[PDB]
């Protein structure tokens, strides 16, 4: 149950590393989706933004 | 993707083909999934990405 304990915290410690892995990267695809979403749904080419 | 998790799949090959197939990624980007050999190397970009 020591090894058992020891195997989990090695489990616990690894994928909580992989948690920040992909919750950083959560919050930076929502910063990165929706200035392209609102200027691609807003007219288009048409709407003269360049 | 329960079945295509560990619980039935325990190659990491198989099991990394598994998961990186079922997005609609780019053609370049599957390429880098597909031009890895090593395990961890490829397990890490689809963790990342």
């Amino acid at each position: 149950l020591l090894r058992d304990l020891e195997r989990f915290e090695l489990d616990k410690k690894i994928a909580a590393r992989v948690k920040e892995q992909m919750d950083q990267n959560q919050r930076e695809y929502y910063l990165r989706e929706q200035m392209k979403a609102i200027q691609k749904e807003l007219g288009g080419g048409e709407d003269f933004l360049t | 993707y329960q079945q295509e998790a560990v619980k039935s799949t325990r190659d990491p090959a198989i099991l990394a083909d598994l998961v990186a197939h079922h997005a609609t990624w780019t053609l370049e980007e599957k390429q880098t999934i597909l031009e890895t050999p090593e395990v961890e190397e490829r397990l890490k970009r689809v963790l990342a990405l």
